């Protein structure tokens, strides 16, 4: 679920998902167009694609379980959708961690009109 | 929360 993803994001990064990642660039928290602004935004682009891979799942609301094994996220077995949603979220949270070094606040609240063009998953 |  979105709340679980937000908790994972905070755990990884130390940033609150709202506001740090909910309106960032072209693809985070919202959006389907544009060239991603930076690596963090590309995490979001890929995450959006990952959810798009799951048209008969409900990633915003369906809950999954995960644990940590020496820091590492391990998604525990639930339904098929839950497992796949968890793997999408895990990847994005790791990606955000891997790209903190370039996170930029100037991309929070990024205006929609600066995001144009489709980029295929 | 985000959207995605």
């Amino acid at each position: 679920s979105l709340l679980e993803f937000g908790k994972m994001i905070l755990e990884e990064t130390g940033k609150l998902a709202i506001p740090s990642y909910s309106s960032y660039g072209c693809y985070c928290g919202w959006g389907g167009k544009g060239t991603p602004k930076d690596a963090t935004d590309r995490c979001c682009f890929v995450h959006d694609c990952c959810y798009g891979n799951l048209p008969d799942c409900n990633p915003k609301s369906d809950r999954y379980k995960y644990k940590r094994v020496n820091g590492a996220i391990v998604c525990e077995k639930g339904t098929s959708c839950e497992n796949r949603i968890c793997e999408c979220d895990k990847a994005a949270a790791i990606c955000f961690r891997q790209n903190l070094n370039t996170y930029s606040k100037k991309y929070m609240l990024y205006p929609d009109f600066l995001c144009k063009g489709e980029l295929k998953c | 929360i985000a959207r995605s």
